[PDB]
């Protein structure tokens, strides 16, 4: 595709993906099971004022990715601005 | 098979020596038998948990498991293709064996090597490399003294076959 | 041309003593070759630089000083089917009171694309008058130079090296420049050849070329163009510097043993300098004996590297440089050290030192920078808002503090209120004035806010609500009983202000992955793209993000009290029964509302069988919260009778259990207080049952005014492919036609449903 065009397309998929979020249910189950699962991240990091997506994300490891986890050995970090700061900016205790 | 389901076939775990009842050996990748005692963690118990004031058949699963300072994985199909480049290297030199005049069973079969349509060597690169090893057939013995020659004295072949026979006259 | 075949890789770590499993070969994966395996391409690229008659030395008083290794930014690592080519080009050729310097950095080809650059710097010691014959090209750093004063674009115009050739108007410039310096003498130039681009961020995050850079003299003893910017800019800084540096590992772990002999390396990489093999050529030089190859300590340290700060991954490795500080004789046995010092885009900055451990000198001084674990980002959506959202992070963060001063004066200057004061001092109503000619410049914003929402009768009722801003108002007033950081249209813009302050803190440390994959929760949804994608300014999200508060609110009708019959539930099916399903719980709600006529959706798929929001009319969340209190305690499994009943009769099954509560729930005075029930949270503070297919009517207003608060041109798709989760189709972002139509079956679009049917423009 032509990069003229290919912003075009990306442009009105990306504003007909927000103002229809509005109006449809967030599907934040296989939203989870893509970077769970298609794309092994090991740091999830939860920028927020609380984690309700930290606790949200480990509900989700132990009840689907707890045997997955074991078997492909991935070690995966949760981590939230809230609690976790000093992990993620590198200044450890 | 909880393991091997989340990883492919070259990954794959399986069975490689039965040394008893309740003593076996797991091969495969360093990392997926690494992947294998993660899970274990997670339904086994400490030592300490002390279970003598719970019922019996709602106790949890106890077990010590470590890795064999062993290099290479013995016993499993990871190996199968050098099984064919072993005998070369046997048919490329003067190896062979000849009649035999003991009774040697079988560690997978079970069977005599007197009886043999194959010649011996071939049949034992194949058993030492790919086949699984069952032990307690291979010594299902008619015998009241057994000798190790074999390394490891006090925690050698020795001790781990006297488990399976404490009350059998060995 | 060389072709990286399967045999020159195993001998080549065997040489090495690289045991990294990437590297032997193995099914199921494809064979990967190491990264110092392109001083084997291209070594016959990088000393033929050395040959030609301008440099002119000594070649066996040669002394190899150092070499780094880069890989190209989205370039993939060798494989064993590669057909791989060098070209090599030479930079700088210096005569330095310690020899004549030469560098030469040799970009290895694949297929066409450029892969990887090594950087080569040898030395031929000695002194040298050669200055006729010297040079040097180096690309300079790019320079910030931010104008504030009026004098500033007075001053560049009479330097007659710069040059714009637009008529644009600018703020702040990035000169990205590249120098070609001759000689005369020591520190005296005899030519100065400076060309470069200057670069202008356009608020739609464009870049665009405003002029160029021309200088060119004879016989100087400076750079002119560069103490320009020595003085008057900041450098555009990425090597980011921590204050305290975290050692990786510490012990004696590390060490590694020089080989017996230099025969197998040279054999493998064509390094057949005889200083490394033969008793005679090193004993010629007077070094102190058959030294090891430069290129076996660059391999061995790496290989170091790569397994005790990469854990052992293959892939994250992206760059390595080493100076040959020291020598080494064979059998001698090497500490090293590795810590982890700064940061350049994501990726982490760890530098080495490697030391002959029975003298304790320094042989190697190196550099590595390894790409950190495969990261996501989340973005907390609304609910957890509290007074005093980092303030802290305020306060003490130069970066988040200008991006919370500039939204709040976006507020104060068009909307009448100020966001900080909002968050730090919460209050519990809100005038807005409109006072004098600023303040009538502001009221206005307000009428033009208008949304339209059809009614389900299909007649238009094109209407007005706002009576109460009008062209005679002078105040209105904001008044929320919890607070005003609690109520809608102020929450939301709190937090993705808030969230981008943690995120250009974050970004401004250089922590952000390349290789990353963002998302958000509803309102987070755009707290990302404005984040990764940064597809709208901190003055454009805010307004989005407020309009879409005020878009939310007042779609559903409120009585006298203000007050509505409708708002959100959050479910746990767990707590019910350890058997009731996903399948369980959203029949549920499909069956009831096809039978009372009502609107009840599940709006949050958050958790499997943990987590869930249902949303509607209050009178299907009573229903909700009385069906599952009384499928607890007559213990009712809808998946168990499925082989007891047949896939109809179910339907006539519900009958007996939720018209009983369904009339109970008519019973109660109809704009109920929810109270908790055994599986059931009512949200305490929400009263719109947004994700439902209640709020579609109320999309095209907001539609339309994304599309002048999104840019055409701010759309970067390179962030957005494969990186961007979104929320209704809840696999990654991608153009392709299977996408559209996963886009269009959930929401029945128009605008896309026409590039759906004329899709075949694309190539």
């Amino acid at each position: 595709m032509k990069p003229e065009i290919e912003q075009e397309l990306s442009h009105t998929l990306l504003t007909e993906l927000l103002a229809y979020q509005f109006a449809s249910p967030v599907r934040w189950i296989e939203t989870q099971d893509v970077f769970l699962k298609q794309h092994n991240t090991e740091r999830i990091i939860e920028i927020g004022p609380s984690p309700t997506l930290a606790g949200m994300a480990n509900r989700t490891i132990k009840a689907k990715y707890e045997s997955y986890d074991a078997a492909l050995s991935l070690q995966r970090q949760v981590l939230c601005y809230s609690k976790d700061a000093k992990e993620i900016y590198y200044k450890p205790d | 098979e909880q393991t091997n389901s989340h990883l492919p076939r070259e990954k794959h775990i399986a069975i490689s020596l039965i040394n008893g009842a309740r003593n076996l050996v797991l091969s495969g990748p360093p990392e997926s038998l690494y992947g294998f005692n993660l899970n274990l963690r997670n339904q086994k118990a400490p030592m300490g948990l002390d279970q003598s004031r719970v019922p019996f058949s709602e106790r949890k699963l106890k077990c010590s498991n470590r890795f064999l300072p062993i290099f290479a994985p013995f016993h499993s199909h990871l190996l199968a293709d050098a099984t064919e480049l072993i005998l070369d290297d046997v048919k490329e030199h003067g190896l062979s064996f000849e009649g035999l005049k003991i009774p040697v069973y079988d560690t997978f079969d079970g069977s005599d090597f007197q009886a043999l349509k194959e010649p011996i060597i071939d049949r034992v690169v194949k058993l030492i490399t790919e086949l699984p090893v069952h032990w307690e057939e291979a010594t299902n013995h008619k015998a009241t003294h057994i000798l190790d020659f074999g390394p490891g004295g006090v925690s050698g072949l020795g001790v781990l076959t006297h488990r399976n026979k404490e009350g059998t006259g060995a | 041309e060389i072709t990286i075949s399967s045999q020159t890789i195993s001998e080549f770590t065997h040489a090495i003593g690289n045991k990294c499993d990437a590297f032997v070969d193995r099914p199921g994966k494809a064979t990967l070759a190491p990264m110092d395996f392109a001083i084997v391409i291209g070594w016959k690229a990088i000393i033929k630089a050395i040959f030609p008659k301008s440099v002119d030395g000594d070649l066996l008083k040669l002394v190899h000083l150092s070499n780094g290794y880069k890989m190209i930014t989205g370039a993939a690592p060798l494989k064993k089917g590669d057909v791989v080519s060098t070209k090599a080009e030479i930079k700088a050729v210096l005569n330095q009171p310690s020899g004549k310097l030469v560098e030469v950095v040799g970009t290895i080809y694949r297929e066409g694309k450029p892969v990887m650059e090594v950087t080569s710097q040898f030395l031929y010691r000695g002194e040298y008058n050669d200055y006729c014959n010297t040079f040097q090209k180096v690309t300079e750093t790019p320079v910030q130079v931010a104008f504030k004063s009026a004098k500033d674009l007075a001053v560049l115009r009479s330097k007659e090296w710069f040059h714009l050739e637009k008529d644009v108007q600018f703020d702040v410039l990035t000169f990205r420049c590249e120098s070609t310096y001759k000689f005369k003498s020591a520190n005296v130039y005899s030519s100065i050849k400076t060309t470069g681009q200057v670069l202008l961020e356009l608020p739609t995050k464009e870049v665009i070329q405003v002029g160029s850079v021309d200088y060119e003299a004879g016989t100087s003893y400076g750079n002119p163009v560069t103490d320009y910017l020595s003085r008057n800019g900041k450098t555009i800084e990425e090597s980011v510097i921590f204050e305290n540096a975290i050692p990786l590992s510490s012990g004696e772990e590390l060490t590694s043993k020089a080989p017996g002999t230099n025969e197998p390396y040279a054999i493998v990489s064509g390094d057949y300098n005889p200083i490394h093999v033969s008793r005679v050529f090193a004993a010629y030089a007077k070094l102190p004996g058959t030294i090891t190859h430069g290129m076996y300590s660059s391999a061995s340290i790496r290989a170091l590297v790569e397994e005790w700060a990469a854990n052992n991954v293959a892939a994250r490795v992206r760059a390595f440089k080493c100076d040959f500080v020291g020598m080494v004789l064979p059998n001698d046995t090497l500490q090293t050290t590795m810590e982890h010092v700064g940061m350049i885009n994501g990726r982490k900055i760890i530098k080495v030192e490697t030391r002959n451990v029975e003298t304790e000198l320094p042989v190697l001084i190196g550099e590595a920078e390894i790409e950190q674990p495969t990261t996501t980002y989340v973005f907390t959506g609304q609910g957890s808002q509290e007074q005093g959202m980092g303030m802290e992070l305020y306060n003490s963060s130069e970066v988040a503090r200008e991006v919370w001063d500039k939204a709040d004066r976006h507020f104060v200057n068009n909307y009448g209120f100020s966001i900080l004061d909002i968050v730090q001092n919460n209050p519990n109503e809100l005038t807005i004035h409109f006072g004098g000619a600023k303040g009538r410049a502001i009221r206005d914003n307000y009428i033009g806010m208008m949304f339209e929402t059809i009614g389900e009768d299909g007649a238009l009722k094109s209407e007005k609500i706002f009576k109460d801003i009008d062209e005679t108002t002078t105040s209105y007033t904001f008044v929320s009983p919890t607070g005003l950081l609690s109520a809608t249209q102020f929450t939301q813009p709190a937090l993705t202000l808030m969230e981008k302050a943690a995120y250009e803190d974050i970004k401004s440390k250089g922590l952000i992955p390349s290789d990353i994959m963002f998302a958000g929760h509803s309102l987070g949804e755009y707290s990302a793209l404005s984040s990764l994608a940064n597809v709208m300014p901190i003055e454009s999200l805010v307004d989005v993000v407020f309009y879409r508060g005020m878009t939310m609110q007042v779609a559903v009708p409120r009585d006298e009290l203000g007050r509505s019959n409708y708002g959100m539930v959050a479910v746990n099916p767990s707590r019910v029964s350890a058997t009731f399903d996903d399948s369980a719980l959203r029949f549920v709600v499909d069956e009831v509302a096809n039978k009372t006529k009502w609107l009840l959706e599940i709006v949050n798929y958050n958790v499997e069988n943990q987590q869930y929001v249902a949303a509607g009319d209050l009178r299907a969340l009573d229903t909700l919260t009385n069906v599952l209190n009384v499928l607890k305690i007559n213990k009712i499994d809808i998946v168990k009778l499925q082989e007891q009943m047949s896939i109809e009769k179910v339907k006539e099954h519900l009958y007996e259990i939720v018209d009983e509560v369904a009339a109970k729930s008519l019973a109660k005075p109809q704009p109920i207080d929810l109270e908790r029930g055994f599986a059931v949270i009512p949200l305490k503070g929400i009263s719109v049952p947004f994700h439902s297919s209640y709020l579609m009517s109320g999309v095209k207003p907001f539609q339309r005014f994304l599309c002048k608060k999104i840019p055409k041109s701010s759309v970067k798709p390179q962030d957005l492919i494969g990186k961007y989760i979104p929320n209704l189709t809840a696999k990654p972002f991608e153009l392709t036609k299977e996408y559209f139509q996963s886009v269009y079956d959930l929401t029945k679009s128009e605008k896309i449903k026409s590039i759906l049917d004329n899709w075949e423009q694309y190539e």
